[PDB]
């Protein structure tokens, strides 16, 4: 909680492609906003089985005079038709334009909406999805930071309230290399590590909010970051989360 | 002043303690006994006893006449502490001490700050004496009385290594500590109290936690050594059933860890196995609304320097809360943390020392303020 | 500048009169309204005023003397760099009489006496030596008790070598 | 996932030890007992219903010594006798057992056996030197380093001051017994016998 | 201007009392004067002109002395006692800084003792007793740590000890007479 | 003519926003105002088929709830409120996923709400008409097996589910016999079928049973009073009589209400069985009558 | 059964005599033991600590001192225990053999040192709180380890400070010289003074 | 402000000066003369004194406050001094004095006694040729106590053991 | 108190006398007007605001006089040989007390060892012990020699 980009999430009933009525949104709010459309076949390192990677993140690129997150208010809409829930909506910032954007999104397509109070396995999965940094070679190296997995289990009588687990970056790489090699360091090493140490099934735990260092504050439902963008494999797994 | 003393004197019960206070406060006195007899049977108008004695028999010598408020709000617990050892340049301690030799530091601070008082006390379940110790310091305004600023407390138990002074961390706090360092020296012995763990709670659950008790380290999973709740004496046939005792088959298998970490399913077990889960929890954190701790530990921070593959592995682990380890059996009863792999140092045996364990070598981290 | 700042104070005090009649600013028309007799009277005044600086030279030394006297009362009331301790209570009050600690502190006062504090309380030292001699008599009393208890055992309690040697050699030669 | 009780056989409970208590009997109690208190002990029970009881304290370093008690209650406060002594000590034991308190008594008798043992264990490897060494009753026969074994009536546990151109030798030996160990103090006294 | 008229009345009365002092001074510096009825009538005329000026001042009301002495003396005395306290604490830090440099000098003297034990071991260059003394149990003896010699104890030996040692010599001769009998029991097993 | 026709309905109402919202949604299928938007839901059902309104519910709302949804209760309440008083298309389409997620990881609390939706849905048994005995018998069997499987609270929830779905399906068959065109034949079919399934349930619930007593009582009354008020089921006299060996099991049991139900079944049987044949069915019926009369001459104490 | 129930009762009476021996050891293992083959990589001696009274001639609440195998090298350094901290464990522990304690006999004499260190505390409380507390009417009170002890003789308040059963302090030249004495002289001098 | 009473003093000075001109025009009047000029100048310097005394106290108030801060420096300072004088008896308890009496007596006192003893018996290096006697109550006690009980019973049962050898 | 003395000095005994020095110029020098110089004294030395100049003089001179008292503090930082002899006498006395205590307890140990054991061992006889010893010894030696 020292980073600005707040990214509340939202799911979509059925996919409708967007470039048809971008004139309609630009009509209603009178402000030219780019819609970018681009295929990405994440898992871009192909260890996912190559199953329906048609991922076309639609980028309502609210590119006006950059004075706020109410001025830069980029959206990302990732879609896959061959998955049951097809599509979700992210949105950054705190603009009031987004309200009529989503209102129109309900309206003109006839789709129904719900937020995502996602869960523990979710938080861990996208947690270590956050640290694979995208390379131009697309063989993607592994960054590291320092976890601070704040919980807040209520018990009876507020007796425990809140108890941290913090890991230096050194120990992140330690349990990485001692595993050894992966692209899933958390579920492969770290939560197996601390299960073997403190016997804390952090999967089963009432987690509330993993912080990773200087880089995100994943919360109960609302990933917050320090980048004007979200990594695409992160977006992939958050699409993967809601599915069945 | 009168508002402050009314906030104090409303916290009191009445019964005859007010009678004895006002008795020695009045040190007329023949028939004052028959004033107070009637006011014992008219011990009814409870709050306005305060101002009526405070006006009939009413900050220079008055200090002991108010400090019995501290003497009797020692009844409750509300305030806090922190402990401090008493070394000698070798790690040998002592605090073997005759009581009335406190005129010594009275005179010694009187050499350095102005005229002054401090009643001693004696708690009466738990055997320290404690020193309510009001620093009369100043008198300025930019009217002839002096300021009684901040009653700093020093309680020390009988024959410990430990004293626990109160928590202020000031240039008068450390001054009175600096005095009471030297006035307990008495032999050109060297005292120089260093500090331990920073947070705290109240008196009984600081001395049973540490000091001159028998739990010096006896707590956690070990209170059956604290109490002597088995292996009674030379008796004969109690020990036969004590050599014919129960147990779960809480198997230490790795396949059992597969059964516990993985393999989540329904109830599927009778109340015996449910009971045995519950006393696995109980024996892990106590050793027998019941589900509190013994002692309120309030916040701790553990550490964990494993070394693995000749390479250090360091997780820090801070807690917070309002009482932890009781919280942890009340968490672990929900089968949330997988009890057999709960090591002792966060099972809670150390009594609130945020130590930095490493390969089973729990410590303290001296860590002066 | 003890009385020198006050000397310049009184000098600047009279220098108003000096600069006034020296300029003769009002004295030019004051003959109309002391030719130089006015300034003669002025240094008469200032020679009179030097009694105040005589009082300065008095009272400054009075003040410094009484503060030196207060310093003397301080060193007489405190220990004159004497940290000596349990005798340092003993000369003012009895506490308990620890013969262990009084003995050991007595083994540290005898360091470099000739080779302060009221001739180091030779009377209290004599009182401690008298008390130790009293304890020495108290120990010698039990020593006499032991002597008289052991002496009543010595008086009550208080050839054949070769004979038994020949008998044992004969036992060897008659049994072996 | 069974739930049986446990009186013996390590393996079972050594699996199912989720507590922390004294372990349990099987012998690993009594093996630790006997094997980590070296001279032995025997009994017979003789119950009543308040319990007269015997014991056979096998004092056991090289030459035996024993003892036997009297009754208790099942609250363990009753009275006790000695009914068999070995004659290696006759009346020093009665100096001890003049008073009661078997803890101190037994310990001394125990540590006293270890004292006799270490007394001999020093004497043999000082006799090992093959110079003019001669033999004495309890000290040495060269040039008279004796030492008592007091088994006193002051502190309850037997202490042993020493004896070794007389007072001079006393302060010198008290000096040298603070640097190089008791097992080498004979080697030091050898050094002031060997060259000068 | 009620406060103005009040302060004017008080100040004029103080000037009237000082005028009485000045009238006594002029009478002492006078030729021959002892009546002062003209002085009392002049005080009356001054009060009359003072009331007339008070009328003129209340008319032109165009809008504190012993109070001044009191508050000034109040803060002077507070400042002086504050200064007394200052030199008291200055006395105590002077005493203890004297002590600090004393013990600092003595710890430097301990460092000279370190160099001296190097030199004193250089003149003649040539632990487990705790474990053994509690392995067995032994005793120690220390009538030492006194700079004066203790073999001249025969001053205060006089209490009972020479009688003691003579009777022990008597018991020594008695045990010699008892230990005559050992002549059978020298080498019965050697 | 629905432009001006719905505008005439606006002349009869006060709710232009929902009119134009029909002409262009989730506000409506969330909720003068409430009854007016309810009529808008009706009008959307009119102007649609059932798609653009119903698809909301009959996919996404229960298929949140099979995973999770926050309040979880008012949504399902409005879900049943929509689909129950409405089309058999919504009913059967919902019931497809109902039986499937039943056989799949059933959530066992949402399936109560889907059971209520079925309980009004004589639409469901109506619109199927082909092999409902297949589908509903399979669903009942799957619930019985999985109730015993998550049984072996476990047993109380086995009782709760396998009895409560039974009672709801029995109410559904009661509605089917209220229609009874071919639902009479299917009513005989599923009636005897679920009677047998609950009978084997009572074979797993002999001396330990709580709710299933009321279930079998419901089944018996749904036979008996239906046959009494409708004596047209003479071809279904086999079905009306068919409680024989199960009735031995039923009189084989406190079962005061069970006996009361058996008394009712037998009394209406003896009434409307005087017109029956005195050889095969009514011989067994009167045989049971004699056995129960002997049980009555034993009940004169016992 | 009762086949070897007599054998068990024989063993526990053997245990009972072995624990009036005082210091004993007894195995235990805390559940840190990986691998029905089962490693144990940390082992506990565990030293129960038992004192015999005289005033009741009972045994007390025993103390307990339980150390454990250090991970690295075959040592025995301390772990949780309970004797009240007016007695040190740690310094008097690691005093013995430089803290480098490996065998069991050095461990034994460790607990021996602890034991008698405990027991004369028990002895002098057993002097004061019993003998002249009850023979003499005395109105006594005292510290946890008997070191500021104050009372009526019968009449008046006398404090005295104690050390290794030898009186040091006292609370008159008569008074002071009669009481800077040894403990066995204390009861005798209160017999004599009256 | 005080300008009002200043103006009143000016008016009183003017009128008193007119009366002074009348008195000195005819001359007695010395007393009245000094009376009203004392009135005038006393009023002036008293109003002047009270106003600048207000100024002086209003500033030395806060110079006093500055010396109160000086007292605060005193208290922090004596904390630090007493602190360091306290743990300077910790480093004097430390290794310095400990190694002092751990090597001083070691290689001075005991080696003194040892070299004195070697000067004695090396100076008479013929000890194995001269004396060997290092030139008692303990031998007195254990011999005189082992004789009358242990020697007696040991001898009589050893002779009875010889009787057991003789008969059996 | 010292500051009180010093401002009392500087205020009273200096400035009141300076005001007296002002007013005595009207009285006895002549009979002239004798006030012109008084207002010129006013106008000129109204740079001595005498309260403020007095307090500045105080807050200089009192302070360096206290510095001078700090300087003149240093004074210390025959017939004592009799007490030195008394101290050496008590040194011998208490060293003797320690040595006599050790010898007293050792002799008491000899007493408790000897007297109690030799008395209550043979039931308090002290008869001619070695005579009976040698008699039975010679008899047993004759019996063994015959054996």
């Amino acid at each position: 909680n020292a980073m600005p980009y707040t990214w509340k999430f939202l799911g979509i009933s059925k996919q409708l492609s967007l470039e048809n009525g971008i004139a309609k949104l630009n009509q209603l709010l009178n402000l030219e906003v780019d819609l970018d459309i681009q295929t990405i076949r994440v898992p871009s390192d192909p260890d996912g089985g190559t199953a329906a990677d048609e991922y076309i993140r639609y980028e309502m690129r609210l590119d006006i005079s950059n004075l706020d997150e109410g001025t830069y208010s980029k959206f990302i809409f990732l879609g896959n038709s061959k998955m049951e829930v097809p599509m979700f909506l992210c949105y950054c910032g705190t603009d009031n334009r987004n309200e009529v954007v989503l209102q129109w999104l309900k309206a003109e397509y006839g789709v129904i909406m719900w937020p995502i109070k996602f869960e523990q396995k979710t938080m861990i999965k996208l947690a270590d999805a956050s640290i694979v940094h995208v390379t131009k070679e697309n063989i993607e190296q592994i960054t590291w930071f320092s976890s601070k997995l704040y919980f807040e289990p209520e018990t009876q009588d507020k007796n425990l309230r809140q108890f941290s687990i913090e890991i230096p970056r050194e120990s992140c790489e330690g349990l990485a290399l001692g595993y050894g090699n992966t692209m899933h360091p958390y579920n492969d090493a770290i939560v197996p590590y601390i299960y073997n140490e403190t016997g804390m099934a952090v999967e089963r735990l009432p987690l509330t909010s993993v912080i990773l260092a200087g880089h995100t504050k994943i919360m109960r439902e609302s990933i917050v970051t320090s980048t004007r963008s979200l990594r695409n494999r992160v977006l992939a797994v958050v699409l993967q989360s809601i599915q069945f | 002043d009168t508002l402050v003393v009314f906030k104090q004197l409303m916290k009191l019960p009445v019964t005859v303690l007010y009678d004895l206070t006002l008795s020695w406060f009045a040190k007329d006195i023949y028939l004052l006994t028959e004033t107070l007899d009637l006011l014992i049977e008219k011990g009814v108008r409870r709050n306005v006893i305060v101002n009526r004695i405070l006006y009939v028999y009413w900050l220079n010598v008055f200090q002991l006449a108010e400090i019995d408020c501290h003497l009797m709000i020692s009844k409750p617990e509300k305030f806090k502490w922190l402990p401090s050892k008493a070394l000698r340049g070798d790690g040998k301690p002592y605090v073997v001490k005759l009581q009335p030799a406190k005129f010594i530091e009275n005179l010694q601070t009187d050499l350095a700050k102005i005229y002054h008082c401090h009643v001693y006390m004696f708690k009466h379940p738990s055997l320290p004496v404690l020193i309510t110790r009001i620093q009369l310091f100043d008198s300025n305004n930019l009217g002839k009385p002096l300021i009684s600023r901040r009653p700093y407390y020093v309680a020390f138990p009988l024959n410990s290594p430990i004293i626990f002074h109160s928590v202020d961390k000031d240039i008068y706090a450390r001054l009175v500590l600096q005095s009471i360092s030297r006035t307990i020296s008495e032999r050109e012995t060297i005292i120089f109290k260093p500090v331990q763990k920073i947070p705290v709670k109240s008196i009984h659950n600081i001395m049973t936690l540490l000091g001159p008790s028998r739990f010096a380290e006896s707590m956690g999973p070990w209170e059956c050594y604290a109490s002597a709740n088995f292996e009674r004496s030379p008796l004969h046939d109690y020990k036969k059933h004590q050599g014919l005792t129960g147990k779960k088959v809480m198997v230490r298998e790795f396949d059992d860890s597969f059964l516990n970490d993985d393999e989540n399913f329904y109830g599927k077990e009778e109340p015996e196995i449910r009971r045995l889960r519950l006393e696995k929890n109980m024996i892990k954190f106590k050793g027998s609304s019941r589900y509190s701790s013994l002692v309120p530990i309030e916040k701790v921070g553990f550490t964990l320097k494993n070394e693995i593959n000749s390479r250090i592995i360091t997780i820090k682990l801070k807690f917070n809360g309002n009482d932890i380890f009781g919280g942890l059996h009340e968490l672990c009863d929900k089968n949330l943390i997988n009890i057999d792999k709960v090591p002792g140092w966060l099972a809670g045996e150390n009594g609130s020392f945020s130590g930095t364990i490493m390969n089973g070598d729990f410590q303290r981290e001296q860590v002066a303020k | 500048t003890y009385n020198s700042i006050s000397n310049f104070i009184e000098n600047e005090l009279t220098a108003l009169l000096s600069s006034d009649d020296y300029l003769m600013d009002d004295l030019a028309g004051e003959l109309p309204n002391r030719l130089l007799k006015a300034q003669v009277i002025e240094k008469r005044k200032d020679a009179m005023s030097r009694g105040k600086q005589d009082l300065l030279s008095k009272e400054i030394y009075d003040n410094e003397s009484e503060l030196r006297a207060s310093q003397s009362q301080q060193i007489m009331e405190l220990v004159g760099d004497i940290p000596k301790y349990s005798l340092g209570s003993e000369l003012r009050n009895r506490v308990e009489g620890e013969p262990q600690s009084t003995s050991i502190e007595r083994l540290i006062e005898d360091v470099l006496k000739l080779p302060n504090d009221l001739k180091v309380l030779s009377e209290y030292s004599n009182l401690r030596k008298d008390l130790i001699l009293k304890c020495q008599a108290l120990q010698i009393g039990e020593s006499k008790l032991s002597d008289i208890l052991s002496q009543t055992n010595s008086i009550n309690s208080l050839d054949d070598d070769i004979s038994e040697y020949f008998a044992t050699y004969n036992g060897k030669l008659v049994v072996a | 996932v069974e739930r049986i009780n446990g009186l013996t056989n390590l393996q079972k409970e050594l699996v199912t030890k989720y507590d922390t208590l004294p372990l349990l009997n099987m012998n690993l109690r009594l093996s630790y007992l006997r094997d980590h208190t070296y001279p032995h002990l025997q009994v017979s029970v003789q119950s009543r219903d308040n319990d007269g009881i015997e014991v056979l304290v096998v004092n056991y370093k090289f030459c035996r010594n024993t003892m036997n008690p009297f009754e208790i209650q099942f609250s363990t406060l009753l009275k006790w006798e000695i009914l068999r002594i070995s004659t290696n000590v006759r009346l020093k034991a009665k100096q001890l057992l003049a008073t009661r308190n078997f803890q101190k008594c037994l310990l001394s008798l125990y540590e006293f056996d270890k004292i006799k043992s270490k007394k001999t264990g020093i004497f043999q490897n000082l006799i090992n030197l093959l110079k003019r060494k001669t033999r004495c009753y309890s000290l040495i026969v060269e040039r008279q380093i004796n030492f008592i074994i007091t088994m006193p009536g002051e502190r309850g546990k037997p202490r042993n001051c020493f004896l070794p151109n007389q007072i001079d030798l006393d302060e010198i030996c008290y000096g040298l017994i603070k640097e190089y160990g008791v097992k080498t103090g004979l080697k030091e006294i050898c050094n002031v016998c060997l060259f000068p | 201007i009620l406060r103005l008229l009040e302060t004017n009345t008080v100040s004029a009365l103080d000037s009237v009392f000082e005028k009485y002092e000045k009238e006594m001074n002029q009478m002492t510096h006078g030729d021959n004067n002892e009546v002062k009825r003209i002085y009392s009538k002049k005080e009356r005329l001054l009060e009359i002109i003072l009331t007339k000026i008070k009328k003129k001042l209340r008319q032109a009301k165009f809008p504190d002395i012993e109070y001044i002495y009191s508050k000034r003396q109040f803060i002077q005395n507070r400042y002086s006692q504050e200064l007394q306290n200052n030199e008291r604490l200055e006395a105590i830090l002077s005493r203890e800084q004297n002590l600090l440099e004393e013990t600092r000098k003595l710890c430097m003297n301990l460092k000279t003792n370190n160099k001296k034990r190097l030199t004193e071991k250089l003149i003649q260059k040539d632990v487990t007793f705790r474990n053994d003394s509690h392995e067995l149990n032994l005793m120690l003896n220390d009538p030492i740590k006194s700079t004066a010699d203790v073999r001249l104890d025969k001053e205060e030996v006089l209490s009972l000890l020479p009688s003691l040692k003579e009777y022990t010599k008597k018991s020594k001769e008695l045990k010699e007479t008892m230990g005559q009998m050992i002549s059978d029991s020298h080498e019965e097993e050697i | 003519p629905q432009l001006q026709a719905l505008v005439r309905l606006l002349c009869e109402t006060s709710i232009i926003d929902t009119v134009t919202k029909v002409y262009i949604l989730l506000e409506i299928i969330n909720h003068p105002v409430l009854q007016s938007a309810l009529c808008k839901w009706l009008v959307h059902v009119y102007f649609l088929h059932n798609i653009s309104s119903s698809i909301w519910l009959h996919l996404w709302q229960f298929s949140f709830l099979q995973k999770w949804i926050t309040p979880l209760v008012i949504w399902q309440a409005t879900t049943p409120v929509d689909v129950k008083p409405w089309k058999l298309s919504i009913i059967k389409r919902c019931a497809m996923h109902p039986g499937y997620r039943d056989a799949p990881g059933s959530a066992t609390l949402i399936l109560q709400r889907f059971q209520c939706l079925v309980g009004a849905s004589s639409q469901i048994t109506e619109s199927i008409i082909t092999i409902n005995c297949n589908r509903k018998t399979l669903k009942s069997h799957r619930n019985l097996k999985l109730d015993a499987h998550f049984l072996s609270e476990q047993l109380a929830q086995n009782w709760p589910q396998l009895h409560i779905p039974n009672d709801v399906d029995y109410m559904m068959k009661p509605s089917l016999n209220s229609n009874v065109l071919l639902p009479r034949k299917v009513m005989s079919r599923d009636s005897l079928k679920h009677l047998y399934s609950s009978i084997i349930l009572i074979k797993n619930s002999r001396d330990e049973s709580s709710s299933p007593y009321e279930w079998c009582i419901w089944q018996l009354k749904r036979c008996f009073a239906h046959q009494i008020e409708t004596p047209q089921e003479v071809i279904p006299i086999i079905i009306s009589v068919s409680s024989m060996d199960n009735k031995l099991s039923s009189r084989i049991i406190l079962t005061l209400k069970k006996v009361c139900g058996g008394i009712l079944p037998l009394w209406k049987p003896e009434l409307i069985s005087g017109t029956r044949e005195f050889f095969v069915k009514f011989m067994a019926s009167i045989f049971m009558w004699s056995t129960r009369d002997g049980h009555d001459n034993n009940c004169t104490f016992s | 059964s009762t086949s070897d129930r007599s054998e068990l009762e024989d063993y526990i009476v053997l245990e009972n005599v072995y624990r009036m021996f005082g210091i004993t050891f007894f195995p235990l293992v805390d559940p840190i033991d990986l691998k029905g083959e089962i490693f144990v990589d940390r082992e506990m001696l565990g030293i129960r600590l038992e004192v015999f009274s005289e005033r009741t001639s009972q045994f007390e609440k025993p103390h307990y001192v339980l150390l454990k195998k250090r991970i690295k090298s075959n040592s025995w350094f301390l772990f949780k225990h309970t004797i009240p901290s007016f007695i040190d464990v740690q310094g008097i522990f690691d005093d013995t053999n430089g803290g480098l304690v490996i065998s069991h006999d050095d461990a034994y004499l460790f607990a021996k040192r602890v034991f008698l260190q405990l027991v004369e505390v028990q002895k002098r409380r057993q002097i004061f709180k019993d003998l002249e507390a009850k023979k003499i009417i005395h109105d006594l009170d005292l510290d946890l380890e008997s070191s500021m002890v104050s009372f009526f003789v019968k009449d008046i308040k006398v404090e005295l400070f104690v050390k290794q059963n030898e009186i040091v302090s006292c609370s008159s030249q008569n008074n002071k010289s009669k009481w800077e004495i040894a403990l066995l002289g204390s009861l005798d001098d209160l017999e004599l003074k009256l | 402000q005080l300008s009002s009473s200043i103006t009143s003093v000016t008016t009183i000075d003017v009128l008193s000066s007119l009366f002074i001109n009348l008195f000195e025009n005819d001359l007695l009047y010395k007393l009245d003369l000094r009376l009203f000029q004392t009135i005038s100048d006393q009023m002036t310097r008293d109003l002047k004194d009270i106003l600048d005394i207000n100024v002086s106290n209003n500033e030395l108030c806060y110079q006093l406050k500055q010396v109160l801060a000086r007292k605060e420096d005193l208290n922090q300072q004596i904390i630090s001094v007493r602190n360091e004088i306290q743990e300077l008896k910790a480093g004097k308890d430390w290794h310095d004095l400990q190694n002092e009496q751990a090597k001083l007596n070691d290689k001075v006192k005991l080696n003194k006694r040892l070299n004195d003893l070697t000067s004695t018996l090396l100076g008479k290096y013929e000890g194995d040729r001269k004396i060997m006697s290092q030139d008692i109550l303990d031998i007195a006690h254990f011999v005189d106590l082992m004789d009358p009980y242990n020697g007696l019973l040991k001898k009589i049962n050893k002779i009875n053991e010889n009787l057991s050898n003789e008969l059996q | 108190n010292s500051e009180q003395l010093l401002h009392n000095y500087v205020s009273d005994s200096l400035l009141t006398t300076l005001i007296s020095f002002q007013e005595f110029k009207q009285q006895l020098q002549s009979y002239t007007s004798d006030e012109q110089q008084l207002q010129h004294w006013y106008e000129l030395l109204q740079a001595r605001d005498a309260r403020v100049t007095s307090e500045l003089e105080a807050r200089i001179k009192q302070f360096f006089i206290t510095l001078r008292s700090r300087l003149l503090r240093f004074l210390e930082s025959s017939l004592s040989l009799e007490t030195l002899i008394d101290a050496l006498y008590k040194i011998n006395d208490l060293l003797q007390q320690r040595l006599q205590i050790l010898d007293d307890a050792i002799q008491e140990k000899t007493s408790e060892l000897a007297e109690f054991e030799n008395m209550v061992r043979s039931p308090s006889a002290g008869d001619n012990a070695i005579p009976g010893l040698l008699q039975i010894i010679q008899s047993y030696i004759n019996l063994l020699e015959e054996n």
